[PDB]
């Protein structure tokens, strides 16, 4: 034992390790595995065939429009304008209160990230026999602001860089969209819900008829044509931020409209039952736990003067059960600078002590004591099912 | 074919090559798989003691998988509003987009503060996830099989709130499987169900049930990543989105 | 080049594909898609008992679904998915005879576990006037995934590698589908840990990416239909037949 | 122009070179940049819970740049004494003197120590700086959008207050520009809007509202620094300075 007498080292804790950091970069841990060199291993049939990459998925094509095209559009026809941005649409006709939307790979994998640059694909699969014949512009316009976006007509369009296309015998091809901007990289179009920082696309595409369909009597009039996207040679994104796209495993969404009432959050689930400062444990009051002043705190009722207000829930089942399930409730400060809650047997009787406590009363008295559920009535004490809305019954006083 | 092109129609003048941010900000984004391991919330919960748990109850426990927890936007009175408005996250994103994952998780469960209570965790490769219902956190409840209580041999770990609060984690991959499943999972197969998560994680607080009360309706975020091992297989197509912008206002 | 002579003959190359006793032909080039890399052998990890590909019967080619496709089918309208394993038995029994009657698909009726690699060609015989395209896409384990029912959809399915089948061409749409799985093997019929789902590797299927058109007297019908090699199998754990049961019926 | 020297008229014998101090104190102060990391006061705050939080609400957000935050003397009542008295800084002082800038800032946010909770801190680039009015620490209120609220993707730290209550930080360069404007910001184009701060900043408890109230009126000092990488570019005149010394007296 010689002793150790020099001067320590003087570091400063921290109680993580990074969460944003994620490359060079060993990252210690309390592995769950018992070997403490051991790491998963891939047997030469499970190897991992795919190589994830940004560009690996950006350069596979995804279906993203269907244009009609008739025989009857005249030469100056649109046929569609979609944006010269990855964030190519094509909304699901659903049911649901929130559509569901289609994108390309390029779509999904780039609205990952804040910013992207370089070339897109859109592939064209015209689709015809080789006895149909037409021309098509493919133009691509620079700088578009959303109000120069209409009028556009093929001619204007000619004036900026674009691309003939002759169908005849060869009945597919693939214009490859430029990015022109002023902006080295360029913002998301969408973004985390939140509106402002949405920037609208760099430019637009276009795809007028430059010469009409020319059918043969015996084949269709009518020819479909899929646009399909895909990242470029190019294309390349870089800041992580939050996908603006959420899966549609799950499309349950929740307002939170404030017009129902509910229990402050983390002060439920509650049940009825007592407690020592108010009226001396005889009567109930809710509670979000067993232990002694955890009464759960209630959001002040906005009563405009003269009026009073008590609560009615919308779901008799979700009420905590005492003798009789709770259905009804009369919420006033504790004087303990938040707003108790007291359970009643009925909606006269929490219209009573609405007139009461709004009538100049205080909990002290007599006249509301009586109308307080003595504590006997407690019964199992089960918890309210989550946190469940309370209807604000309202009238004058 | 798919990626087939038929005939380029270039007019592009060839771009710099970025690298990726490489030749900005210093730093390639090129590699999915590391952005892979940025940690993303996992599962979110309030502890809510039920039954008067004794020093071995797991306080709760969840299944540990890529694809993400089933989405848990919350009752419609308490919404967890990260989930109910910032839909899913990266990982599960792009876990969307392949058909079999093989490899590690990491986790980092940040338990509260305020509770000095020591925290063990259980890792249990035994148990099968049972369908897409209940892959979810799980509040257990009475003891009545061994699901509930400390175990032996399972693989396990003691955080001391005290010292620090956050264990971190590294779930391994134990399956008798080449690869598993990754999409969303409905159970075909009965043993299609040891096809999909890598475990069971259990945490429980050791606190006697005086002691319990402190704990209630604390918070206890979880976190999760793809710990380097991680190797995604097929590729799928994702899944139609949902924008987030266009989402509803509260109203005022 | 650009010198048509057209014959008795006729005027275009015929390109093959023998395999063992079956020769089918296509006039047109298929449009492969291959959607993973072939397969490792795998009976080394899992098999003990005596394990053989039988390349003289498993392979041939034998059909497993054909179906008209006329003009009234919309946009995006399944024709088929076919589950493969499992189609190339429940065909054969859904056309009322017994698994053991076809050379095809008789070590089935044995053998308790399969593995290997698929083919699967779609052929046509769409006019050359006739405007449209299939797509045909394969789609691993896809009764696993849940939310499939909305990923079920032209759009979902042309950004995987898939087939394409224009019916201006005719053309016939090749499809090696090698063999991946959670599991190594698939078994053949009800097993001890697992019964629902049998031999179900996946799926192929059919969406219409552009209904076909034409002149209102023309040819309305385009009958399709789909072969399947069985080739680089292999069979493990013989049993007896008696413990085979039929195929769902789907 | 503006530095030529027409016909200098030296009276003065050489005088011996210091070499800033070197000579002296034993270390150069010829270097400005170098001036520039000594950390600084950024903002200050006392905490404020409005609605009823959750464990995902931020409790703060700001927007993170060079040029300092527009500053914040406090209400007439209730001065920032620091701000009202020593009046912006070295850093911003500096930063006067340049018109565009490229580079990293640090950031230690010294959180209050009664509380113990988890404090997570997330980093912002997409988010655009709106006219220098709102360029200041935000008390956010009720989630409404995404901005009220925790998210996937976006970088993020978790500092356990219990174990050490001063979570430091890298925030990067992050813009699709070459470099961003560096004086007071007015906000022209609208896409000039990306042009200035590196982010926006958001800091927020993982507490329940039963514990938030420990949390309340609690001071959260915040220091900066420019962070070795930064450079600021274009060489632009003081605007006029305000001496400190001369500023009145309390007067009893
Ligand atoms: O706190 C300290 C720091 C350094 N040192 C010693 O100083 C020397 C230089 O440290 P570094 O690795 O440069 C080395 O011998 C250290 O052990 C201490 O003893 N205590």
């Amino acid at each position: 034992n010689p002793s150790y007498q020099q001067s320590p080292r003087h570091f400063v804790p921290t109680g993580m390790h990074s969460l944003a950091l994620g490359t060079n970069l060993v990252e210690p841990l309390h592995a769950l595995r018992l070997d403490a060199a051991g790491t998963t291993q891939h047997p030469v049939g499970c190897a991992p065939d795919e190589d994830m990459t940004v560009s690996s998925i950006a350069s596979r094509y995804g279906l993203i429009r269907r244009v009609q095209w008739k025989k009857d559009h005249a030469k100056g026809s649109l046929l569609l304008q979609l944006d010269a941005d990855p964030f190519v649409e094509q909304r699901i006709e659903g049911t649901n209160p929130i559509s569901l939307y289609w994108f390309a790979p390029v779509g999904v994998v780039s609205s990952m990230f804040m910013q992207w640059r370089g070339s897109l694909e859109y592939r064209f699969d015209i689709i015809a026999s080789q006895f149909h014949t037409g021309r098509l512009i493919v133009g691509y316009v620079p700088g578009l602001t959303a109000s120069l976006q209409l009028q556009m007509d093929y001619m204007k369009l000619k004036s900026s860089s674009y691309v003939v296309f002759d169908l005849q015998e060869s009945n597919s091809f693939t214009f490859e969209v430029p990015y022109v901007s002023y902006r080295p990289w360029w913002v998301r179009k969408y973004g985390g819900n939140y509106l402002p920082s949405s920037t609208d696309a760099p430019s637009t595409l276009f795809m007028y008829v430059q010469v009409p369909l020319i059918p043969m009597e015996a084949v269709s009039d009518t020819i479909d044509i899929n646009v399909y996207v895909r990242g470029g040679s190019s294309f390349e994104v870089c800041v992580p931020v939050q996908p603006s796209l959420g899966l549609n495993w799950n499309t349950d969404f929740i307002l939170r409209n404030d017009e129902e009432y509910r229990a402050k959050t983390g002060y439920a689930p509650y049940y009825a039952g007592v407690w020592h400062s108010f009226n001396n444990s005889n009567s109930l009051v809710f509670r979000w736990g067993s232990a002694s002043d955890q009464i759960a705190q209630w959001p002040t009722i906005s009563v405009p003067r003269g009026e009073l207000a008590f609560l009615r829930i919308k779901d008799g089942k979700q009420a905590a059960v005492g003798t009789q399930p709770w259905r009804t409730m009369v919420v006033w400060p504790s004087g303990h600078g938040y707003n108790i809650g007291i359970p009643t047997y009925n909606a006269e009787r929490a219209r009573q002590l609405a007139q009461h406590l709004y009538g100049g009363g205080s909990l002290t008295d007599e006249k509301a004591k009586q109308l307080f559920v003595p504590a006997n009535q407690q019964g199992p004490g089960k918890v309210s099912n989550g946190n469940p809305v309370w209807e604000v019954m309202r009238a004058p006083l | 074919e798919e990626s087939r092109n038929t005939t380029v129609l270039d007019t592009t003048t060839t771009l710099q090559s970025s690298g990726f941010g490489r030749a900005f900000f210093g730093e390639a984004f090129n590699d999915l798989k590391t952005l892979m391991r940025r940690y993303q919330l996992y599962g979110q919960l309030l502890l809510s003691v039920t039954t008067d748990k004794d020093i071995d109850h797991c306080m709760f426990t969840f299944p540990c998988l890529p694809q993400g927890l089933a989405l848990d936007i919350g009752s419609a009175g308490s919404p967890h509003e990260i989930f109910n408005r910032c839909r899913d996250g990266i990982i599960p994103l792009i876990a969307s987009g392949y058909r079999f994952y093989r490899g590690d998780l990491r986790y980092k469960i940040v338990f509260p503060s305020n509770v000095n209570s020591n925290i063990w965790v259980q890792h249990r490769p035994d148990r099968r996830l049972e369908g897409w219902s209940a892959a979810k956190i799980v509040n257990c409840d009475a003891v009545s099989t061994g699901q509930g209580v400390y175990n032996h041999g399972y693989a396990s770990h003691i955080q001391i709130t005290r010292v620090n609060n956050v264990i971190e984690l590294e779930v391994p991959f134990y399956n008798a499987t080449c690869y598993n499943y990754l999409q969303a999972f409905n159970a075909s197969s009965a043993a299609s169900s040891y096809a999909v998560s890598l475990g069971e994680i259990s945490v429980g607080f050791q606190a006697t049930s005086d002691d319990i009360a402190s704990i209630v309706n604390k918070p206890v975020t979880i976190y999760y990543s793809i710990g380097d091992g991680m190797q995604f297989s097929q590729w799928v197509g994702y899944q139609p989105m949902m924008i987030l912008d266009q989402l509803p206002a509260p109203v005022v | 080049m650009d010198n048509p002579n057209p014959g008795p003959d006729g005027e275009g190359e015929v390109e093959l594909e023998k395999d063992s006793n079956v020769v089918l032909t296509t006039q047109r080039d298929p449009s492969t898609s291959i959607p993973a890399p072939v397969s490792v052998k795998w009976s080394r990890w899992t098999s003990n008992d005596v394990v053989d590909d039988y390349a003289t019967i498993t392979s041939r080619w034998y059909q497993i679904a054909e179906f008209v496709w006329s003009k009234d089918d919309p946009f995006d309208k399944e024709l088929a998915r076919l589950i493969l394993p499992r189609a190339l038995l429940s065909s054969i029994e859904a056309n009322s005879d017994a698994i053991c009657d076809v050379p095809n698909t008789i070590p089935f009726k044995v053998h308790a576990y399969w593995r290997g690699d698929m083919e699967v060609r779609v052929q046509i015989n769409s006019n050359k006037f006739q405007v449209g395209q299939l797509q045909a896409t394969w789609y691993y384990s896809d009764h696993e995934n849940l939310n499939i029912s909305s990923k079920r959809s032209v759009y979902g399915f042309s950004q995987m590698d898939h087939a394409l089948i224009s019916a201006s061409a005719s053309n016939e749409a090749k499809l090696v589908i090698p063999f991946k799985h959670v599991y190594p093997f698939l078994p053949t019929r009800i097993v001890p840990d697992w019964t629902t789902g049998i031999l179900d590797m996946g799926a192929l299927n059919i969406r219409v990416i552009a209904p076909l058109r034409m002149s209102a007297t023309g040819p309305t019908t385009c009958n399709v239909v789909v072969f399947i090699k069985l080739n680089n199998s292999e069979f493990t754990g013989t049993s007896s037949g008696k413990f085979y049961a039929s195929q769902i019926r789907a």
